[PDB]
């Protein structure tokens, strides 16, 4: 009695939640990345202190890939076509808001490495808003966590 | 064989509908993620310039 | 400048792919799938009152709009030095204006017709309502988009004039002439839509 | 299974089912049995001419009550495309001389192909096929029923016909409402994608 | 009978005699009016020499304007669906055509704008291209009126 | 008797509504705030003026919000697909024109703001064309509400 | 016998015909005249002397026309069905090969206007150019008077 | 005998809902960072002064979470397709306003910033535009509740 | 049997034949006379050898006619709906084959007269080069011939 | 038994062949010639050994005329729905295989012609560079050839 | 009962299991290669240090591999038609996810050993942000074997 | 029981295995072709050892031609409706995965020219980076041999 083709929900969903997080990680070590290369060329005492920002960018990765290995491992073929289209829901929005974290983490993350390195004060704030990157991502988790047990 | 159908879905219409429409929503955003990060700009500026 | 690269494969893609099912279609010789009273007939002439309307306010509002910030812009460059440009430039507002009042009465022109139908059945009932309505639509975005352009040329030609009205304010009139004709062309749009809608009724 | 036949001169008129029942005091009389497979039915009243025939299917007294279905097959023609066309469009159920009235669904086609669509009902959302009133408590299905009448060369069927076609006409207009909501969206965000800041200021 | 909807393809024939005609009209009249503002500010003695490109663009107008007052008096609800397919060829035809001459008139126009600005003798020359383009109108009518009278 | 779908014209109606007059008042925000910025630096005795636009923005936002909700109350299950279409034609209707009064407001806003800057005469025609700007907005409220029960 | 729709083709065939004909002629009087208007400040002693490729997209709505009302007064309402596809696809020949003329007489024409300004022996190969692109013309015509009597 | 796929609506609505306000936040904290990393580094003394847009794209993303994690926590498979399409209106509504707000409040908090690096006075007025656009947000807010709730 | 939609397909090989055709020769008419009234001035005497790229575009316009009235003369009612599939793909080769030789005549042959201008030798390779236009032109005619013989 | 629909695809295949390798022969001629001209402005004796790539753009068409006769040659009316079908993929694949010949036919041949009367020791290397192109629409011609023999 | 031709989504899935790759490992190679171009312009000493990032970079090229020939191995005729699906979503995430791979490796790389060939500390910090996109690779690679295995 | 039109997949499949890596292999001589070209005016002795990445590009074309011979060789009428699929996904892979690599190692063999001969120690170095693309192609082949003979 289960309508068939249901699994388009699923199957595409643990993918969606790992697709647009891939592309904002690989975002997130793109323009930070260069930053730090500038700046470890102007000085490099501080190439150390620099690399939050990637840690950032993996944990998006995080983000992402725990939500995908739920999906993926949530499946049958046998499914009632609801919860495979609450997976697939998920999927988005989770793979949406790593991308948009991927985003503000890349540019965020090389300007204010560029900044620290002319004005110290400016580390702490570069921080700060790695932080709210990280809370856009959690975010995103919460909705994916909620409609995966819908 | 009788020309016998093969059972075309009832309501296919519907179900096609819903995947062109899922389909080309996430080949939007895949494809306008792809041009961006291509057009990146690493600045052209500090050992760039002594490299151009 | 990758919006208009966008556009562009949209508008490819959509036709491409509407050329390739229509030569398809031919092709295997389908049985009228490609059925005009099946797009038709399921059609509510309610879209066409309603889009008429919609439409008709619309495009006025828009074009009243750009004239209205066409002529802000070159006021507020002009009187820089010359302020004496605002004792004359402000009839091609008023103008904006009018291009704006030109759909909006002619909205209610339409939404007076506004009645049910109370009928399911598509073949052979309410034969007069279904071109009635629809006429009701073609004159609505008929003169929604004639006080569009109206409104389009009659700010960007009192941009001219009140960039030539900053160095001499005698030739402002000489200048007002072509507004004047493009109102003219606006009140054409008018009437040929109270020609649409002079013969229709509903339900 | 053999499909059932008008197997007089010369097969004319074809209809297979792979279920077909009816609930007269709401439980389900299984009809399918008694049909496609069966090798003697009453089939006295059964009638042939071209575009112009009838159908009757008497069976045993169950329940007390003589049955028999008759059905009407008739095509017109229509110049706007040159073609007969045959449309199916009223049942009667004869139970002990009482008949019970039921006017037909959008099951129709070409007189040249067949016509299929799965499932075909009197019982609402399993198919439609309802008419004025009929508090009758009898309802009826065929489940993947199928149906060629004019101009039948053989046992065999014409290609079918599918009744969902490509869309569904309850949602074209929606569509087409999100189009061009969409249109004026991305109209708005290529404006607003044109924004942009502000470079050093002015002392 | 009559087939249904059949008066459609007649009103989208007043319309599109119209629309783009009309376009035009206020394109040629925009661009010009902007050229004769630039005239006026370095002379004013060929104000009377410039009101040329203007009628001609209501003439334009003219041209969409008199099909579309022919096909709003024709419609009607009965119509025999073989007449409408010449009203909608005609409508289109002399709407588009107009938008034709519209911009011809309209970019001629601004090029006469200087070219008699520095030069009072090419203003004859002039009016003679500007001549050519409403015949173009002209053929624009009167297609469209033999068609949708035929 | 009910046509199936009849619900989804106008919610999606009084979404239009508040979403296009939303992205005006956005426009208007955007430009103005942008002028400002420009501004005080030079006169900053003139900020309190330059309010003028901003809060007319937010009244065009309230032109949408006043449709939007009227239309969420009047909304039910049991259409007979007349009032769903009425809803639709309004907040479509009014979502459009505040995006237009919207942007109007911005620009000039951002220019008149600019004309203050130099010439204080040319304060009071901002405020004119603001006005009038205004007023357009204001009938794109008036009409959709008459549509919400035509 | 013919089914409905029959006439349908020949009337967008005679409209294509005048639309792009007229078209290729707009664009002639485009770029030649402002041409003229760029060149004739210097030279005014040639301004009757290169009037000639504007007549020559006179001919070529000439062409547009005459296609289109031979095919205008040789449509019916009983139609084979094959006349329709005749005329359609005539039409459509004779009115872009006007729309190709067009541009090429445009731009030798804008090239030629200053060629003869700088050096005036261009004039006798200016003409001949013209010539070719008003044999493009006739090619179009040609085709146009085949297929519309086949 | 509820229609078939009718909650998937609502879900979507919460999907939109959340995603848009993050793309929303993650712009307007990204710009407006690269002002601080611009403005602070030669006037650090107002690091704290201008974090309040990074504060509002938090309530942004705040509004996302709270409307989706509502419309997620009621779903259920029983709805007569009424409920699920005001719940996707709703989700847009809130989603697209939120991100409006963003990009508004990320310009004119990047060019308030710059503008107090040059001027002191702004910083009470631009705080005052940052409230106009997040009372959008606001808006928007206030018919997404009313249609989930409906 | 025989459908009409064959010979509609026929019908719009010619067409798109001499459609193509004239595209590409009046796009190489265009660019040659371009070149001309560039290398005119200071070379006057060449302006008699200077017009055989215009023939030779002449002769890619020979191939696209013959074919395309070739095609013509050919139809009729009664077609197998295979001589349709043969005069569609002969017309519709040898229309953007023409299309194709013509765009390169043009380019070379401004090119090559761009560098005739001060190089007088240069004409035999011009002519070298012409050679092998003709020979597309060529390649264009012989298929469409021989599938119009098939 | 194969419906009278199973010939498309090799009418259409014996376009393709000629078809892109045409486009790709008028890109190479297109890029060479222009190069061959404006090198004859330097040096005037190497006009004639430069004609080498436009001779071989010639042999890039010869790739795909030769086949697409021998789909001529090879079609009929009762094809067997097979082959038909590798007619279309012999033709449209040395088709697109003689676009990317030709093309880099253009770019190699053009920037060849100029470092190699710029360096004479080039008139080597770049035609060795030259034979490779050939042998890469080679690889198309061998399948093509095996395609039309399967 | 098996649909048709059902393995089809998961040979698609085999397809884009290493199609993204290519295009990703062959970005990242192709911008680092160019960029080493220029390194060993004025430090030859450091080819050795320009093949770390190329011997990682073949490594997406491994993982396109890794899944790709595992389902050319066990692929089948009878399948479900819901492997066939994860199959399909395990292809396409490992193949983007070696997009992302590459075009990170392709950049960082780049930048970093740019940032290399001038400062050498710049090294320790290049391999260390060269880690997370092997960390992104790996990710997509484990959804992939996951689906691949479910 | 095989489906009609079964076996272009398998076709189409042959047709894109070589044309896609010819699309490569056009960029890979055009490239690098044109930096040798410029660079054989300062270091002639360079010209002959430049050949190798453009030698490369050709074997990149040779496994689109390798795999195309293949599945004709396999190709059947008869066939199963599965091994028709392999066919096409060995197929599309290994012609994409050329096109990939081609363009690749165009590019950097290009600037590995351009390195070399300002500076002779690259000439190993950057072999060796373009072997890396040799076997990313060499991969693309690799599952199509194992997916075109399943």
């Amino acid at each position: 009695n289960n309508p068939e083709y249901s699994s388009f929900f699923g199957v595409m969903g643990a993918s969606s939640a790992m697709v647009f997080s891939a592309m904002g990680a690989a975002y997130g070590t793109a323009k930070s990345g260069t930053g730090i290369a500038a700046m470890s060329v102007m000085r490099p005492e501080l190439i150390m202190k620099s690399i939050i920002p990637v840690v950032m960018a993996g944990i998006i990765a995080i983000y992402g890939l725990v939500v995908a290995v739920l999906i993926a491992n949530s499946l049958t073929d046998g499914i009632t076509l609801y919860r495979s289209f609450l997976q697939l829901g998920a999927g988005l929005s989770v793979g949406l808001s790593g991308l948009a974290a991927g985003f503000a983490i890349g540019i965020v993350g090389d300007a204010g490495v560029r900044g620290t390195a002319q004005q110290p004060r400016l580390f702490v704030g570069m921080i700060l808003i790695l932080i709210f990157a990280e809370v856009l991502g959690l975010y995103g988790l919460i909705v994916a966590l909620i409609l995966s047990t819908k | 064989p009788y020309n016998l159908a093969y059972k075309y879905n009832l309501e296919y219409s519907v179900v096609f509908n819903l995947v062109l429409w899922i389909m080309i929503g996430l080949a939007l955003a895949v494809i306008i993620t792809s041009y961006n990060i291509w057009n990146m700009d690493p600045g052209y500026d500090s050992i760039i310039y002594r490299m151009t | 400048t990758g919006l208009e690269l966008l556009y562009l494969g949209i508008f490819v893609a959509f036709w491409a792919c509407m050329v390739v099912v229509g030569i398809c279609y031919t092709i295997f010789d389908l049985g009228f799938r490609f059925d005009v009273a099946w797009f038709l007939t399921e059609t509510s002439p309610f879209m066409w009152s309603n889009l008429g309307i919609g439409l008709a306010i619309s495009l006025s509002v828009v074009g009243a709009a750009w004239g209205i910030y066409i002529t802000g812009s070159s006021i507020i460059g002009g009187g820089v030095k010359a302020p004496r440009i605002k004792t004359k430039n402000l009839v091609s507002i008023i103008f904006c204006e009018a291009v704006a009042i030109y759909g909006i009465i002619m909205a209610i022109v339409i939404s007076n017709m506004a009645e049910p139908f109370s009928a399911t059945e598509p073949k052979a009932i309410g034969h007069r309502n279904y071109h009635a309505g629809y006429s009701m639509f073609g004159a609505g975005l008929t003169v929604g988009l004639s006080n569009l352009f109206c409104g389009v040329c009659v700010g960007i030609v009192g941009s001219g004039a009140a960039l030539a009205d900053a160095q001499n304010p005698s030739l402002f009139v000489k200048i007002l002439i072509v507004e004047i004709f493009g109102s003219a062309i606006g009140l054409f749009g008018v009437i040929v839509a109270i020609l649409q809608t002079s013969r229709v009724k509903m339900g | 299974h053999p499909p059932v036949s008008y197997n007089d001169t010369a097969p004319r008129i074809l209809f297979w089912a792979q279920n077909f029942s009816v609930a007269y005091k709401d439980e389900w009389k299984d009809l399918t049995s008694l049909t496609f497979g069966v090798e003697n039915l009453n089939l006295t009243g059964s009638f042939w001419n071209d575009s112009f025939a009838m159908l009757s299917l008497t069976y045993e007294p169950l329940f007390g009550a003589t049955v028999t279905f008759k059905f009407i097959l008739a095509s017109r023609f229509y110049p706007v495309s040159a073609r007969y066309w045959f449309a199916m469009e009223r049942l009667e159920i004869h139970s002990n001389g009482s008949v019970a009235h039921f006017n037909v669904s959008q099951v129709t086609g070409p007189s040249i192909y067949s016509f299929h669509c799965e499932y075909v009902s009197s019982v609402s959302k399993k198919g439609n096929l309802l008419v004025t009133n009929v508090p009758s408590v009898w309802q009826m299905t065929l489940h993947n029923f199928q149906i060629q009448a004019f101009n039948v060369t053989g046992e065999q069927f014409s290609y079918a016909s599918d009744c969902a076609g490509f869309f569904s006409p309850g949602i074209w207009m929606g569509l087409l409402t999100t189009l061009f909501m969409l249109f004026i969206f991305t109209y708005g965000l290529h404006m607003i994608l044109s924004l942009k800041t502000m470079d050093r200021f002015d002392d």
